C-alpha cells in the first residue's frame, strides 16, 4: 500500500 | 544555546 | 490476553533491559531549508548519525542537531559527508570532527521474522533527556524485506527511532512510515553485514550535498510520499 513518511 | 560547528 | 500453562521457566518473557544506551545515542535532527523544516530523530555510533535518507528530501540549509552532550548546529548543510544505504530510507551522515563522537557500543542486525521488538526513544522536553519505551510487538517483512512492518503506536516525527529486539537488544531497524489511516507502521530495516559497514572504512561510500528530487519515492515495493494527504 501507499505509505506517507512520519 | 546551539554551539555553531565549523562547518 | 494470554495466561500461560505447561510452562518452561525459560518460556517467560524477558526481564528488564537496561535500554539507556540506546537512548543515550539518540539524536534529534532538524534540516531546515528554503523555507521547509523537517525534523526527526537518528542514532549516533563513532562520528556517525544513522538516520533517516528523507531528512535530505532538501540540502540547503542547516542541521540543528541535539544530543545527551547538548545542541550542535551545522551551518550548511552540504557540506555534510554521507553514506546511502541503496533502496532502503537509510543513510549514515559522518559529523565533522568538532561534534563530540558516540561510542560504539551498540549492536544492529537484520530483523528475524515474528520476533518481538520495541521502539525506543529519548525526551529533549525534559532538562535532561529520558529514555522512553514503547510496548512490544512483532514484526515481519513487507516485500523484499526493505521495509518490516510493526504495530507499535508511533506520533508523527519519531522517524529514525530505533526498533530493538527485546530477545537481545539489538537494533534491527528505524522507524520510517505508517498508511494513510496510521492503522499500519513500517520500519526500514538495518541491512545485511550494517556492522562491517560502521567499522570499515573501506565499505563506506562518501558523498556530499546529495538530496531526493521528489515528493514520492518507490523503495521496497511500496510509494512513499514526503507527507500524507
Amino acid at each position: 500500500e501507499n505509505l506517507y513518511f512520519q | 544555546e546551539a554551539t555553531q560547528l565549523m562547518n | 490476553g494470554h495466561h500461560h500453562h505447561h510452562h518452561h521457566g525459560e518460556s517467560l518473557f524477558k526481564g528488564p533491559r537496561d535500554y539507556n544506551p540506546i537512548s543515550s545515542t539518540i539524536c534529534h535532527l532538524t534540516n531546515e531549508s528554503d523555507g521547509h523544516t523537517t525534523s526527526l530523530y537518528g542514532i549516533g555510533f563513532g562520528p556517525f548519525i544513522i538516520t533517516n535518507k528523507h531528512l535530505f528530501r532538501r540540502n540547503n540549509g542547516t542541521l540543528l542537531v541535539q544530543s545527551l552532550h547538548g545542541v550542535f548546529k551545522v551551518k550548511n548543510t552540504t557540506t555534510l559527508q554521507q553514506h546511502l544505504i541503496d533502496g532502503r530510507d537509510m543513510i549514515i551522515i559522518r559529523m565533522p570532527k568538532d561534534f563530540p563522537p558516540f561510542p560504539q557500543k551498540l549492536k544492529f542486525r537484520e530483523p528475524q521474522r515474528e520476533e518481538r521488538i520495541c521502539l525506543v526513544t529519548t525526551n529533549f522536553q525534559t532538562k535532561s533527556m529520558s529514555s522512553m519505551v514503547s510496548d512490544t510487538s512483532c514484526t515481519f517483512p513487507s516485500s523484499d524485506g526493505i521495509f518490516w512492518k510493526h504495530w507499535i503506536q508511533t506520533k508523527d516525527g519519531q522517524c529514525g527511532s530505533p526498533l530493538v529486539s527485546t530477545r537481545d537488544g539489538f537494533i534491527v531497524g528505524i522507524h520510517s512510515a505508517s498508511n494513510f489511516t496510521n492503522t499500519n507502521n513500517y520500519f526500514t530495516s538495518v541491512p545485511k553485514n550494517f556492522m562491517e559497514l560502521l567499522t570499515n572504512q573501506e565499505a563506506q561510500q562518501w558523498v556530499s550535498g546529495w538530496r531526493l528530487n521528489a515528493d514520492s519515492v518507490l523503495w521496497g515495493g511500496h510509494k512513499v510520499f514526503m507527507d500524507k494527504p
